[PDB]
Protein backbone atom coordinates (compact mmCIF):
# COMPACT_ATOMS: atom_id res chain seq x y z
CA UNK A 1 0.00 0.00 0.00
CA UNK A 2 3.09 2.26 0.26
CA UNK A 3 3.63 2.56 -3.52
CA UNK A 4 1.31 3.59 -5.87
CA UNK A 5 2.44 1.98 -9.16
CA UNK A 6 0.33 1.89 -12.41
CA UNK A 7 0.33 5.45 -12.37
CA UNK A 8 -1.76 5.13 -16.00
CA UNK A 9 -1.11 9.22 -17.13
CA UNK A 10 -4.11 10.38 -19.61
CA UNK A 11 -2.24 12.84 -22.09
CA UNK A 12 -4.55 12.49 -25.61
CA UNK A 13 -6.95 10.01 -24.36
CA UNK A 14 -9.21 13.26 -23.79
CA UNK A 15 -7.57 15.47 -26.58
CA UNK A 16 -9.06 12.74 -28.87
CA UNK A 17 -12.45 14.71 -28.98
CA UNK A 18 -11.30 18.21 -29.98
CA UNK A 19 -8.88 20.79 -27.88
CA UNK A 20 -11.43 23.35 -27.50
CA UNK A 21 -13.62 20.81 -25.41
CA UNK A 22 -11.20 20.69 -22.54
CA UNK A 23 -11.21 24.50 -21.89
CA UNK A 24 -14.76 25.14 -22.78
CA UNK A 25 -17.91 22.43 -22.90
CA UNK A 26 -19.43 23.12 -26.27
CA UNK A 27 -22.94 23.65 -26.91
CA UNK A 28 -26.08 21.48 -27.74
CA UNK A 29 -27.93 22.06 -30.88
CA UNK A 30 -31.60 20.80 -31.42
CA UNK A 31 -32.69 17.61 -33.36
CA UNK A 32 -33.77 18.50 -37.07
CA UNK A 33 -37.29 17.76 -37.76
CA UNK A 34 -39.13 17.44 -41.52
CA UNK A 35 -42.40 18.83 -41.40
CA UNK A 36 -40.37 21.74 -40.39
CA UNK A 37 -38.54 21.93 -43.38
CA UNK A 38 -35.64 24.56 -42.74
CA UNK A 39 -36.68 26.64 -39.79
CA UNK A 40 -33.71 26.05 -37.07
CA UNK A 41 -35.31 26.74 -34.35
CA UNK A 42 -32.68 27.05 -31.14
CA UNK A 43 -33.26 26.94 -27.50
CA UNK A 44 -33.87 30.67 -26.35
CA UNK A 45 -36.70 31.70 -29.25
CA UNK A 46 -40.35 31.16 -29.18
CA UNK A 47 -42.15 33.56 -31.32
CA UNK A 48 -45.26 31.63 -31.45
CA UNK A 49 -48.28 30.76 -28.83
CA UNK A 50 -47.77 27.47 -26.61
CA UNK A 51 -49.56 25.86 -24.62
CA UNK A 52 -49.30 25.28 -20.54
CA UNK A 53 -50.87 21.91 -19.78
CA UNK A 54 -48.16 20.20 -17.65
CA UNK A 55 -45.43 22.33 -18.93
CA UNK A 56 -42.71 24.50 -17.62
CA UNK A 57 -42.77 28.27 -17.24
CA UNK A 58 -40.47 29.91 -19.28
CA UNK A 59 -37.97 32.88 -18.02
CA UNK A 60 -36.87 35.77 -20.00
CA UNK A 61 -33.85 37.60 -19.50
CA UNK A 62 -33.16 40.68 -21.57
CA UNK A 63 -34.94 42.17 -24.33
CA UNK A 64 -35.93 39.85 -27.43
CA UNK A 65 -39.48 39.77 -28.15
CA UNK A 66 -40.77 36.03 -27.29
CA UNK A 67 -44.66 34.26 -27.46
CA UNK A 68 -45.98 32.87 -24.44
CA UNK A 69 -48.00 30.14 -23.29
CA UNK A 70 -52.30 30.57 -23.41
CA UNK A 71 -54.06 30.39 -20.18
CA UNK A 72 -56.83 31.38 -20.87
CA UNK A 73 -59.27 32.22 -24.35
CA UNK A 74 -62.72 33.17 -24.31
CA UNK A 75 -65.07 35.34 -26.69
CA UNK A 76 -68.02 37.11 -25.55
CA UNK A 77 -70.49 39.71 -26.46
CA UNK A 78 -68.84 43.20 -26.62
CA UNK A 79 -70.93 45.15 -24.80
CA UNK A 80 -71.26 49.75 -25.47
CA UNK A 81 -69.67 51.05 -22.87
CA UNK A 82 -66.50 53.85 -22.11
CA UNK A 83 -64.76 55.76 -19.61
CA UNK A 84 -67.72 57.88 -19.15
CA UNK A 85 -71.55 58.35 -20.26
CA UNK A 86 -70.84 59.67 -23.97
CA UNK A 87 -72.55 56.18 -25.14
CA UNK A 88 -74.14 57.37 -28.34
CA UNK A 89 -74.66 54.39 -30.52
CA UNK A 90 -76.53 56.86 -33.53
CA UNK B 1 -77.58 59.63 -12.63
CA UNK B 2 -75.26 56.92 -12.86
CA UNK B 3 -75.21 56.16 -16.71
CA UNK B 4 -77.23 57.76 -19.78
CA UNK B 5 -77.84 55.78 -23.43
CA UNK B 6 -79.16 56.83 -26.46
CA UNK B 7 -80.51 55.26 -29.25
CA UNK B 8 -80.68 56.91 -33.39
CA UNK B 9 -81.42 54.14 -36.17
CA UNK B 10 -84.14 53.14 -38.11
CA UNK B 11 -85.30 49.28 -36.86
CA UNK B 12 -88.54 47.59 -36.64
CA UNK B 13 -86.95 44.41 -34.47
CA UNK B 14 -86.59 44.10 -30.78
CA UNK B 15 -83.28 44.75 -30.61
CA UNK B 16 -81.11 44.10 -27.22
CA UNK B 17 -78.35 45.77 -25.99
CA UNK B 18 -76.29 45.68 -22.90
CA UNK B 19 -74.03 48.31 -20.38
CA UNK B 20 -71.92 47.17 -17.88
CA UNK B 21 -70.82 48.96 -14.58
CA UNK B 22 -68.54 48.49 -11.68
CA UNK B 23 -70.61 48.44 -8.49
CA UNK B 24 -68.68 50.22 -6.16
CA UNK B 25 -71.13 50.66 -3.66
CA UNK B 26 -71.38 47.95 -1.21
CA UNK B 27 -74.59 46.21 0.69
CA UNK B 28 -77.94 45.72 -1.51
CA UNK B 29 -78.97 48.51 -2.56
CA UNK B 30 -81.69 49.83 -5.67
CA UNK B 31 -81.28 50.05 -9.20
CA UNK B 32 -83.72 52.27 -11.76
CA UNK B 33 -83.81 53.63 -15.19
CA UNK B 34 -86.08 56.61 -16.75
CA UNK B 35 -87.06 57.18 -19.96
CA UNK B 36 -86.71 61.01 -21.24
CA UNK B 37 -88.79 60.71 -24.06
CA UNK B 38 -91.87 61.23 -23.65
CA UNK B 39 -94.68 58.39 -24.77
CA UNK B 40 -95.98 58.18 -28.59
CA UNK B 41 -99.60 59.70 -29.12
CA UNK B 42 -100.53 57.96 -32.02
CA UNK B 43 -99.52 54.91 -33.33
CA UNK B 44 -96.99 56.17 -35.63
CA UNK B 45 -93.94 56.13 -33.64
CA UNK B 46 -93.74 52.50 -31.79
CA UNK B 47 -90.25 53.45 -29.61
CA UNK B 48 -91.09 51.26 -27.21
CA UNK B 49 -88.01 50.79 -24.15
Amino acid sequence: GGMTGVLFSLGASMVLGGVAQMLAPKARTPRIQTTDNGKQNTYFSSLDNMVAQGNVLPVLYGEMRVGSRVVSQEISTADEGDGGQVVVIG
Amino acid sequence: TEKDITIKGKTTSQYLASVVMGNLPPRPFNIRMRRMTPDSTTDQLQNKT
